[PDB]
This record gives structure tokens, C-alpha cells and sequence, in this order.
DNA sequence: TGGAGAATCCCGGTGCCGAGGCCGCTCAATTGGTCGTAGACAGCTCTAGCACCGCTTAAACGCACGTACGCGCTGTCCCCCGCGTTTTAACCGCCAAGGGGATTACTCCCTAGTCTCCA
DNA sequence: TGGAGACTAGGGAGTAATCCCCTTGGCGGTTAAAACGCGGGGGACAGCGCGTACGTGCGTTTAAGCGGTGCTAGAGCTGTCTACGACCAATTGAGCGGCCTCGGCACCGGGATTCTCCA
């Protein structure tokens, strides 16, 4: 008789576990080589601190953050729990990007 | 900032406002006031914190304890809306 | 909106900030003009939030949200 | 009261301007606050920069400038 | 850098309570933003009513431009008090 | 390399942000939305430098580009 | 200003930036570089404003073909994303 | 005012089209502060390094900053060009 | 209505390195004259904002009533969550290379200050 | 009357070189997450119906609009003129980096206590 969580418990078991948390929550060798796979466009044969990736990657994640907030707020808007592509679209919507 | 009665250092906000060419001259008044405005609000910041952190049983203030000092007042988080 | 009902809006409001402030008619239809311009674009911005959600009749659940996400309240 | 001279006409065509097609009727004391809430926001600024000047005449250059402010920029009433 | 007159004030309101680096940082980050915020309105008030001299009048209009409600009401009301005693 | 930022990750990012539910379209979606963030920052950053004659982007160069999108970032200097 | 084929006033140009105190000092190219600039943006938009009006079929710019223009462009919308 | 020269760009590009008392008020308000952006932005840049002299680099960097994607590069090429042709 | 597996917290034992205090010392904050001038103040002009008040009428307001549609209900199924397995590359410590950030010095060239003129 | 022109000197700029700090690039290796696959249940949703409320037309106020009338509060500006702020310089002490210590915190083990399903 394994014990097995019913679907959604977990989910919310981790929402309550990373919003007590505050460390990272991207892989930082794939965000530091997307980082500089973006800025090659601009300037060939850039150097980044690493300080400048950290605050790159704080700043990404906080966007991210904000936007999955108001995506959530926007998906509750229509009664669903499922956020979806028509929601992130409209909160971008609304900011102005 | 002895006779002002501040924790603020007048003489360098003072040679910050002329320096950063922010205008051609600087009243006395200026200086003096400007950092009574920047210690109320860094104690009122600090205040706030260091409240934060006595509910969580910390006594070091670290970032989630000023983001939730920022967060938790309304006046704060109207003037840092777009602040991490 | 109706012009003197607004003006008199106006000057009730600049009532409490400061008694007894004259007002130069240019200002008074600047802020008209400003006030019909944000109403216009919160109403754009409430109408797709109402397409959003399956429905054509807006209500008051969707001004609050696209104040919500702009972040004016 | 004053706030109510804002009718159900001037904001149906409001929305009507807006896009918005059918509109509910507890939109209007909604959007009543909301041009309060609006008007209040800019008239502390606009009041404040007159104050300023050491004048008890609100121009329109006052205006202006509380609105540009706000990053709601607007042209054409001097500035 | 502000760390030296943000630890006092902090000394000042939580004698037993110390401060990060990390949180030092952020604090004297805050301050430096507040500060240019205020100085460049301060600096377009003067600008716009072209008088070259930033008086307490500039500064005390910008409080009240950027800092909202109680906070514009406090910081008004501490500018005044430090500035009558300074010039007395 | 931006196939790098793996499922989880966005997982993990939602979690926080209160999501309860993901659709499974969401990532790609996101992908985009971070790739436009960070093209929108680093452009900023690479032209600040860029003014200053150096080949190393600096701290300061990414918290001014971030300061000038209305994403103001504190604890980095400035 | 004539010299180089701008219509816009450097003299006056280099006066504004002067007596703005943007700068202690401004070099020889930096109103020439402005007044390009300013007269390219000016042209441009207002090459799209009469585009607009001469959908309109009038012979006069109105704020409702500036308007029209702004919200047309892409790179103009962005520009002035909140202007009115 | 710039209304002269607004009038004549005008003018140049669209001989048979005219303009009014409010469209040439909208257009001297965005040149002003299309103006204010870029001097302020320059202000900035020069504030950063602490250079006190504004030159063509300054500005070419400013509407890089200011002004999005193909304007800016058309901006660029316009005050690079212009400079060029005053220097010689 | 209690029983059972998963998951989190209490008491206590370790280490750690970053917060906290010491102290040169050096460069900036002041205080005392000195001088040029913007802002405080008084006074005059009159532009334009405020208040009354009658005549018009388009616009707001109240009512009636029908129909679009918003919300509760319901069942199909599909696709996302939880999970066990494997595989893959992020990641920690070593190790060097060297390329570019950072002055230090020197020349030299460009722009502010002053005087004269005209569109 | 602000824009144009010429003359003059004084300080920022460009450049060279050197010093060495931080970034890039590898390499070995333990291992923590990604990738993948398999139930299954639960929410997306598409249809249904019914009652509610919103749009439209109609009759009837009513306050906005205009215009005409008046005054007069303070914007706007000019003229003195004095207290203020920039500039300079000898002085000196407050904050800067660099040395140190030590104690509050991080994290784990053993055990206790609590949480989500389930018979």
C-alpha cells in the first residue's frame, strides 16, 4: 500500500517551500552561456564579470516572478487553475510590452 | 550636522549637490534638510527591518527581511513599486 | 465628459489640498483631457480583460484586475 | 454631490470609445472612484508645483508637469 | 557609500540588532537612489521656475513630490525641524 | 543555449510565483519572454560599456541598463 | 546651421544645453550631432503625420493625424508609448 | 520656439500640406522634450564617468540609449553624418 | 473515528567566516575674510478669473419591456501531476595563460571668456 | 537681442607603457538534478437550460451652455539693495583600507511531533 500524494498537494507543498525560500532558482552555467550567446549579437568577443551575470540572473528571475504572478492572477480572472500561453500573452498585454 | 542634530554627514551631501551639477548654486537651507529627509526615511526603513526580524527570530538583518519590511507597509511598497 | 459638472469635480477636489486655489481654464482642460484619456485607455485595457474571460459585458471584477496588474492600487 | 455629475451617459461613451460593447451596471461607481482616485493623484502634484512658485493661480504648465510625472506625458496645453 | 551613517542609525533605533552586507548594501543602495531622486527633482523645480539656487523651498517640494502621503507628511515635518535648528 | 533553462527550472519559478497548475505550452512561452528580457537589458548594458571604451561589461553597466527599464535593482553597487 | 545643411538652430541649440547646465563643457560636435538628430526625428514624424492626414483627405495637420501617425508606427509607439 | 523650423521641415517634406496652431504646439512640445531626453540622458553619461565635457560620443551614445532599433540607428547615421560634414 | 505512512520540527553537537572593533593617515570639511549678485521686498498695470443672471435646449433621468447572455449544472476525456529509472552535464577544486582594467606622465589641442557686430 | 565671429589662454584628452587582477579555458571527478516513461484523476471544456439584467425607445424635466454684465485678485513685471553664497587657504580630524578576533549562525543526528489519505 505505497502512499501516494493525490494530484495537486505536492505542487503546493513546493509553492509554500520556494516562497519560504530566497536562493537562486536557475541553473547558472546555462543562463551564464545564454547570457553571453545574446550579447554576441551586440559586441563580438565580450567579458562579463561575474558580479554583472549574477545581477543578470537576479533580475531575470524577478521579472519571471512577477510575470508568473500576474499570469496566475490573470488565469484566476477566468476561473481556470491551468495557466496557459492566453494568459501570459495578456499580462504582457496590459503592462505595455 | 552637529547643530542639525542628524546622523547624516551635511558637509558631504552638501559637496555631493554641488559637484553633481544638479544646479549652479546651493542654499545653506538645502543640504541640512535633504539629509534630515535621507536619515527619517533609512530609519524608518531600518526600523521596519529590524521589526521583520525580531518575528523571525533573526537578529541579522538580510534581504528577505528588508524585501518583507518593503512588502508588508503600503507607503513603502507605493514608493519602491519597481524595486528588487 | 460634461464640462461644467467636471470643473466643479475639480475644484471640490483641489478643495482639501489647499483652500481657496484659482484655477486658469487651460488647466482645468488639461485635466479633462488627461482624465478622458486614461478613462479611454483603463476601458480598453477592462474590455480585453472581459474578452479574456468569455464574456462581452464588463464588470467591475475586471477594472480591478487591470488596475491590479498595472499596479495603481 | 459633484462627483456624481459624471453620469451613466458621459462613462457608457467613454466605453463605448474604449471598445468595450455591453457594459454592466455597477461599472459607474467603479468608475467613478477610479477618475477620483485619478484626478486626486494628479492634483497633488499640480497643486504642489503652484504652491512652489508662491502663486494661488493653477496654470497649465502645472498641469503638465504633475502629468509627465506620472509618465502620462501630454502635448499640447504649453510645454 | 553611506554604511558608517546607516549603521548609526540603525545603532540608533535597534541598539542589539547588527546588519549583512548583503542588507548594508541594499540599504546604501536605497539611499543613493533616494538621494538622486530627490536632487534631480529638486534640480528641475529650480530649473523650471529658473532660479539657479536650490533653497530648502526646492527641497522641500520635492519631498513632498516623491515621497507619498505619511511618508511626505514625516519627512516635510523632519526637514522643517532640522532646518530651524540649524539656522538658529 | 537557451534550450538550457530546463523545465524545472520554469517550474521552480512558477512555484514561487504562486502558480498552482502549468499548461504544458507555458515554457516555450517563457523561453521567449526571457530571451526579449534579457535581449532588452543586455543591449543597455553592451551600449554603456560600449560609451566607456572597455571590453568587460561591469556591474554598474547592467544595474543602469536595468535602472533605465524601470526594473531597479539594489545590493550590486549603486 | 546653414553651414551644414540643418535647419535647426545650432547656435540656439548649443545656448539650451549651455544654459541648462547639462554640462560644464560642450564640445564642437555635440550640438551639430543634436540638431541632426532633433531634425531627423521632426522630419520623420512629421512625414508620417501628413502620410495619415492625406488619408484623410485634408490639407491641414491636426492632433488627430499626429495621433494617428504615433499609434501607427511601431518604433514611434514605443517611443511615445503614454503620450496624449 | 521651434516653430520656424518645425515649419520648414515641414514645408520640405510636404510642400502642399499645411499646418495648424495646435499640431505646430504638439510638435515644438515633442521636439522640447525629445531635447530634454537626449540632454538629460548626455547629463547622465557624463555624471557616470565624471568627464565633465559633452562631445559627439556622448550624444551618440545618448540616442543609442534613448531611441529604440531603427531610429536609433538612423539617428546615429544622421548625427555622424552631419558631424563629418560641419568638421571639414 | 481512529489508524498509518511522509514530512517537519525540538535539543544538542560541531565548524566557520564574516560581522564587529583598532587603528594609521590622508584628503576633504571649515572657518575667516572678501566680493559679486540673485532674491526679498515694494509698488504699479492690467490680464484674466470669479460671480449674477436670464433665455435655450440638448442631455440626463425615469419607465416599460423584451431578449441576449451570464451563471449554475452536467458529463467526456485528456493531459498534466506524482513517480521510479537512467543519463547527463552542472558543479567543486586545481592550475595556468594572459588580456584587458588601471593609473602615471606628457604633450597638445580644443573650448570658455571677452569684445564687436547684425539679422 | 540673441546668433555670429575672431582672439586669447588654460586645462581636459589621447596616447605609451607598465603592473597585475580577474576572466577564460581546461581537467578530473562525485552526484544532483534533467529526461523519459507510466498510471490516473481531475480540471478544461462544450453543451444545456433558466432566470436576470441591460439595451432601446419614449415622455419629461434640468442643469449645461452662451451671452451678456459687472468687478477685482493677483499674475506679471520693474527697481532697489542687502544678506547670501562662491572662492581661497591653513587646519585638522573623519572616514578609508587594511588588520585582527569570536560568536551568531548553518547544518546535521537522534528523536519527537504533526500532516494527508484511508479502512
Amino acid at each position: 500500500k505505497p502512499h501516494r500524494f493525490r494530484p495537486g498537494t505536492v505542487a503546493l507543498r513546493e509553492i509554500r517551500k520556494y516562497q519560504k525560500s530566497t536562493e537562486l532558482l536557475i541553473r547558472k552555467l546555462p543562463f551564464q552561456r545564454l547570457v553571453r550567446e545574446i550579447a554576441q549579437d551586440f559586441k563580438t568577443d565580450l567579458r562579463f564579470q561575474s558580479s554583472a551575470v549574477a545581477a543578470l540572473q537576479e533580475a531575470a528571475e524577478a521579472y519571471l516572478v512577477g510575470l508568473f504572478e500576474d499570469t496566475n492572477l490573470c488565469a484566476i480572472h477566468a476561473k481556470r487553475v491551468t495557466i496557459m500561453p492566453k494568459d501570459i500573452q495578456l499580462a504582457r498585454r496590459i503592462r505595455g510590452e | 550636522s552637529s547643530k542639525a542634530g542628524l546622523q547624516f554627514p551635511v558637509g558631504r551631501i552638501a559637496r555631493f549637490l554641488k559637484a553633481g551639477k544638479y544646479a549652479e548654486r546651493v542654499g545653506a537651507g538645502a543640504p541640512v534638510y535633504l539629509a534630515a529627509v535621507l536619515e527619517y526615511l533609512a530609519a524608518e526603513v531600518l526600523e521596519l527591518a529590524g521589526n521583520a526580524a525580531r518575528d523571525n527570530k533573526k537578529t541579522r538583518i538580510v534581504p528577505r527581511h528588508i524585501q518583507l519590511a518593503v512588502r508588508n507597509d503600503e507607503e513603502l511598497s507605493r514608493l519602491l513599486g519597481t524595486v528588487t | 465628459i460634461r464640462k461644467l459638472p467636471f470643473q466643479r469635480l475639480v475644484r471640490e477636489i483641489a478643495q482639501d489640498f489647499k483652500t481657496d486655489l484659482r484655477f486658469q481654464s487651460s488647466a482645468v482642460a488639461a485635466l479633462q483631457e488627461a482624465a478622458e484619456a486614461y478613462l479611454v485607455g483603463l476601458f480598453e485595457d477592462t474590455n480585453l480583460c472581459a474578452i479574456h474571460a468569455k464574456r462581452v459585458t464588463i464588470m467591475p471584477k475586471d477594472i480591478q484586475l487591470a488596475r491590479r496588474i498595472r499596479g495603481e492600487r | 454631490d459633484n462627483i456624481q455629475g459624471i453620469t451613466k451617459p458621459a462613462i457608457r461613451r467613454l466605453a463605448r470609445r474604449g471598445g468595450v460593447k455591453r457594459i454592466s451596471g455597477l461599472i459607474y461607481e467603479e468608475t467613478r472612484g477610479v477618475l477620483k482616485i485619478f484626478l486626486e493623484n494628479v492634483i497633488r502634484d499640480a497643486v504642489t508645483y503652484t504652491e512652489h512658485a508662491r502663486r494661488k493661480t493653477v496654470t497649465a504648465m502645472d498641469v503638465v508637469y504633475a502629468l509627465k510625472r506620472q509618465g502620462r506625458t501630454l502635448y499640447g496645453f504649453g510645454g | 557609500t553611506y554604511k558608517i551613517y546607516i549603521f548609526k542609525v540603525l545603532k540608533q533605533v535597534h541598539p542589539d540588532i547588527g546588519i549583512s552586507s548583503k542588507a548594508m548594501s541594499i540599504m546604501n543602495s536605497f539611499i543613493n537612489d533616494i538621494f538622486e531622486k530627490l536632487a534631480g527633482e529638486s534640480a528641475k523645480l529650480a530649473r523650471y521656475n529658473k532660479k539657479p539656487t536650490i533653497t530648502s523651498r526646492e527641497i522641500q517640494t520635492s519631498v513632498r513630490l516623491v515621497l507619498p502621503g505619511e511618508l511626505a507628511k514625516h519627512a516635510v515635518s523632519e526637514g522643517t525641524k532640522a532646518v530651524t535648528k540649524f539656522t538658529s
